[PDB]
């Protein structure tokens, strides 16, 4: 995911004289979707494109992952309405990555459709798809609905992995259903999956953080590096989900800390003389509450110190092309991410009247609930 | 009124920047833009050119345009002016050509800029593009400066190219202008 | 029926075209018209855009009076006889500065002759009361312009032209002399007709090339505009001046069909010569001392006017949006303005806001200096309809000058909003 390096790369590349191949676009398109510097990739992507090199379905299936990272579903459907004139079929990663993007994002009835599709040109649905599937239930009110698919993960293979067990340990855990839950817990916790799978359960439950005994998922967290940021920035989301809604806020907001100290989590955070912000437009509701908790503290510990306060302090939770409508209040981070702070603080901070695509607070404004 | 002020203090930063040249500066402030949610500004980009355009970043300056290309905003004049004076030191001219093609289909006069090529190549001593760039200029119907057309002719002659010389009085001619006795003078230097 | 500038006002005698018609005078695809402004050339047709330019009117040479430029003088349609008693007076002239005077004289001699065209136009060209020359301005009018430097100018100028009158309308002058002036009222409607009326061009009759001043019939009836729809050429061959639609202009009919009198200058010149002043002269001049300087580049562009220094334009092509607010005045401010361009080095925001304010103080300033207000001139202006004319001038050129100066406030003003997006 480093692109500092990639555009060091292509620099020397250039000034070499060797015009860039088709794969190295993906890859970097692939970095940036991470860090979410859309325009980044854009000028990669076109670079691709003013080589004129004849672009391969991977340029187009790490486009639509790159750009579902953030959860533009305009762009989305620009990109799949292009690739059908292009010339190109749609394969299986292709869905995989419009269904990602829709489900942090809106329109909810559009991925059923897609599935639907998908059966029709015999797409050979595989365990991604299926969990995505099962993830189409579970931003919505539908608790018991989405169980079908938990059986059929569990009957066509193996029990789902834990990024699907605490997303539904979750989704129970924000209904009203606390106790019945706890056996469910119990379950990934004393059964036969893989040997890190166990340790995974134990972290949450009890105490087990100390100086010694919160250094054993040290290890943990440091093996799945494999991935490549595909599923551990997804494992760390989920994670984190799991871990605030029900459960101690003080456990569970901590593994952002040696997610940054990885950098696997960037520009969670925005600092400058001039602007103060924090990005959350890549993450999940239940989170967000948490680095704020930390955030207002964190400002509290520089607040004796004494420093000037920015003119303008942000909340980035929707980019795009979408940023100007009215549409953007139906989205699933904006139903929750308000409710936290409209409970903890003084709401002086709105959406904007120039972009009505995140939470802004004037300086004045934010002095007094500070005080 | 609240946009106001806040935008009007950003960009107050982005110009201090821009003038001490930190193209890197600037880029943080772009990317805080975004989180502000400042909307992203044709003039806002601008600074960003110049500051690679000050330290002869070709790269740079093209990636910088490149970004604000895709957004959609049509470049404001006096970018696309900086980047031409640049890489006419450069010698660049089919790119700074290139340039040139692309101000026209955003609806623009090119006559001001071809001025500056043509007269930046020559103090950068790279004369056969300069003649290049000023025929193809005129056979379009653009106009000249006095002050071009008598460069271009004394320059020829001092190294010894009448043909190009020639090709350039009779276009002054055609054009309107017609000759004195300079321009006959430094003709004959090559001629006797 | 359809709205047309030409609408509003009335077709004038048949007899205006009749008298010139049966000499060689040949009009295609115009008209004339008369309104309370007097006189004016209007389009009958449409035209298309054109390739080469198009003939709109063609005089002769005999219906025109004409003088050389340099000492020796000829006069080409050649009425003087030889031995008259005016060569003397057209003699005993300044030959760089007053031509105004030597045509004056030419024209009260063509009066006084049989057959010539002049006798019968005459009647036709301007009076006393209905022309706004200031040679026929009272002290009064003088002084409501409000402006020092003009009205002493014009004094001069008045004063100079009854000279003339008294040292060669003296007391022994021969009938044929006298009868040409008898009052000194005479010679002034003829200065003010050669000032307003006369023409520069360079003509070519046989193998002589010379340059000339002369006064043209029915090629005085165009009126300014510093856009102009036409312009005038000198034929040859057949010994005629041709007024000529340039090339590439639509036309549509009702139109007014007009001609550039002078280029590059300001309205003091205007009002000097012709009485008239215009609210968009491109090339007026507000002074300021003041040492504040906003940047030129970006003046440009929010306004986007194109263009060289010397020739500045605004792109309507760029202006999507239907715009208005930049006319004539704004390109005028542009010149004026003083500021600083410094090789690519963008402005810092906050520091131009400071050039904003000082600038605007210096235009408060001047407003104030005035006796009154704009708003207070329209109502004098508005309050009597009928009035010497010179009069409806004066207040006119004032309201001009401190409409400009308002304008710029206005446009400084909006610089600042769009130089922060």
């Amino acid at each position: 995911g480093l692109h500092d390096d990639a555009k060091r790369i292509l620099l020397h590349m250039n000034g070499q004289g060797l015009v860039p191949s088709s794969k190295v676009y993906t890859g970097v398109i692939e970095a940036y979707g991470q860090a979410a510097l859309y325009e980044e990739a854009v000028v990669a992507f076109n670079t691709m494109n003013e080589v004129g090199s004849r672009p391969m379905v991977e340029t187009f299936n790490s486009l639509i992952h790159a750009f579902a990272k953030g959860g533009l579903y305009k762009e989305s459907e620009a990109i799949w309405f292009r690739m059908g004139e292009v010339g190109v079929p749609r394969n299986r990663d292709s869905f995989n990555g419009m269904i990602e993007g829709y489900r942090q994002g809106g329109q909810f009835e559009e991925a059923i459709k897609a599935y639907v599709e998908m059966e029709k040109a015999r797409c050979d649905p595989d365990e991604r798809t299926l969990e995505a599937v099962l993830s189409v239930y579970c931003f919505a009110g539908l608790v018991d609905e989405s169980e079908e698919q938990f059986q059929e993960i569990k009957s066509l293979g193996i029990q789902p992995s834990i990024i699907c067990c605490c997303m539904m340990l979750a989704i129970y855990a924000k209904s009203e259903r606390w106790n019945m839950a706890h056996e469910l817990l119990n379950d990934v916790m004393t059964n036969k999956t893989s040997d890190m799978h166990q340790v995974i359960g134990q972290m949450i439950h009890g105490d087990f953080d100390d100086e010694n005994n919160w250094q054993m998922v040290e290890y943990v967290f440091d093996k799945l590096n494999s991935e490549g940021c595909g599923l551990s920035m997804r494992f760390y989301n989920t994670l984190i989900e799991a871990l605030w809604w029900l459960g101690q806020k003080e456990r569970a907001a901590r593994v952002l800390n040696e997610a940054t100290k990885r950098g696997l989590f960037p520009e969670l955070f925005r600092r400058n003389k001039l602007v103060w912000s924090v990005d959350v437009h890549r993450m999940w509701p239940g989170g967000a509450c948490t680095a704020i908790s930390v955030w207002l503290n964190d400002m509290e510990e520089l607040f004796h110190k004494g420093e000037e306060l920015p003119q303008l302090a942000s909340v980035v939770v929707v980019r795009g092309q979408t940023e100007k409508s009215s549409i953007t209040r139906d989205f699933p981070v904006a139903k929750a991410a308000y409710s936290f702070l409209k409970d903890t603080v003084s709401s002086s901070f709105c959406f904007p009247g120039w972009n009505k695509g995140r939470i802004v607070c004037q300086k004045t404004q934010l002095k007094r609930i500070f005080s | 009124g609240t946009e106001k002020v806040l935008r009007l203090v950003f960009m107050e930063e982005l110009m201090e920047r821009a003038r001490n040249a930190d193209s890197k500066g600037v880029s943080q402030v772009i990317y805080d833009m975004i989180a502000a949610g400042l909307s992203p500004g044709p003039r806002s980009f601008h600074g960003f050119v110049v500051s690679h355009v000050l330290n002869r970043d070709n790269d740079g300056a093209m990636h910088a345009l490149r970004r604000e290309l895709s957004e959609g905003l049509r470049p404001l004049h006096e970018t696309f002016l900086a980047l031409v004076r640049l890489f006419g030191a450069k010698g660049l001219a089919t790119r700074g050509l290139e340039i040139l093609a692309a101000m026209e289909k955003l609806k623009y006069d090119i006559r001001q800029a071809w001025l500056v090529l043509v007269e930046e190549l020559v103090r950068s001593n790279h004369l056969e593009d300069a003649n290049k760039v000023f025929l193809k200029g005129a056979e379009g119907g653009l106009r000249a400066t006095d002050e071009i057309y008598d460069l271009l002719i004394e320059q020829d002659c001092k190294v010894g190219d009448h043909s190009n010389a020639l090709t350039i009085a009779y276009e002054m001619e055609a054009a309107g202008r017609m000759a004195t006795t300079f321009h006959f003078n430094c003709l004959l230097s090559v001629q006797a | 029926p359809h709205d047309t500038p030409a609408s509003q006002l009335e077709l004038a005698d048949p007899d205006f075209y009749k008298i010139g018609y049966v000499r060689s005078f040949r009009a295609y695809g115009i008209e004339f018209r008369e309104g309370p402004d007097g006189y004016g050339v209007f389009a009958s047709r449409d035209v298309e855009p054109l390739r080469r330019a198009r003939v709109i009117m063609e005089i002769p040479l005999e219906l025109m009076l004409t003088i050389s430029k340099k000492l020796p003088w000829m006069f080409f349609p050649d009425i003087i006889p030889v031995g008259h008693p005016i060569f003397d007076i057209i003699n005993s002239t300044n030959p760089e500065t007053d031509s105004d005077l030597r045509l004056a004289c030419l024209l009260l001699y063509a009066f006084d002759c049989k057959d010539n065209f002049w006798q019968l136009y005459g009647d036709f060209l301007p009076s006393d009361d209905e022309c706004t020359s200031f040679l026929l301005a009272t002290e009064e009018d003088l002084l409501e312009l409000q402006d020092e430097k003009l009205a002493s100018t014009m004094r001069e100028q008045q004063q100079r032209a009854l000279e003339f009158w008294e040292k060669n309308w003296h007391s022994a002058v021969p009938l044929k002399i006298k009868r040409l002036a008898r009052d000194p009222e005479r010679f002034i409607w003829a200065m003010c007709i050669a000032q307003s009326r006369s023409i520069n061009l360079q003509m070519r009759i046989g193998a002589l090339v010379q340059d000339a001043n002369l006064l043209v019939p029915y090629a005085d009836m165009m009126n300014h505009s510093f856009q102009p729809n036409c312009f005038f050429h000198w034929r040859f061959k057949d010994r005629m001046l041709e007024v000529m639609i340039n090339a590439g202009q639509r036309i549509r009919k009702g139109d007014e069909m007009t001609v550039d009198y002078m280029a590059g200058q300001k309205n003091n010149f205007f009002m000097q010569r012709y009485g008239f002043s215009s609210p968009v002269n491109p090339w007026d001049v507000i002074h300021f001392t003041g040492d504040a300087k906003i940047h030129l580049d970006t003046f440009l562009s929010v306004f986007n006017i194109s263009g060289l220094p010397g020739e500045y334009y605004h792109n309507s092509r760029l202006s999507n949006d239907g715009d208005s607010f930049v006319d004539g005045a704004i390109i005028a401010a542009a010149r004026t303005l003083p500021t600083w361009s410094d090789g690519d080095l963008p402005p810092i925001p906050s520091l131009e806001r400071k050039a904003v304010k000082e600038l605007q103080e210096e235009c408060h300033q001047m407003l104030a200096e005035f006796p009154t207000t704009s708003d207070e001139d329209q109502k004098i202006l508005d309050s009597m309809p009928d009035c010497r004319r010179t009069l409806e001038a004066a207040i006119k050129y004032r309201l001009h000058r401190k409409l400009l100066i308002e304008k710029v406030i206005q446009a400084l003003d909006i610089y600042q909003d769009r130089i922060l997006f």
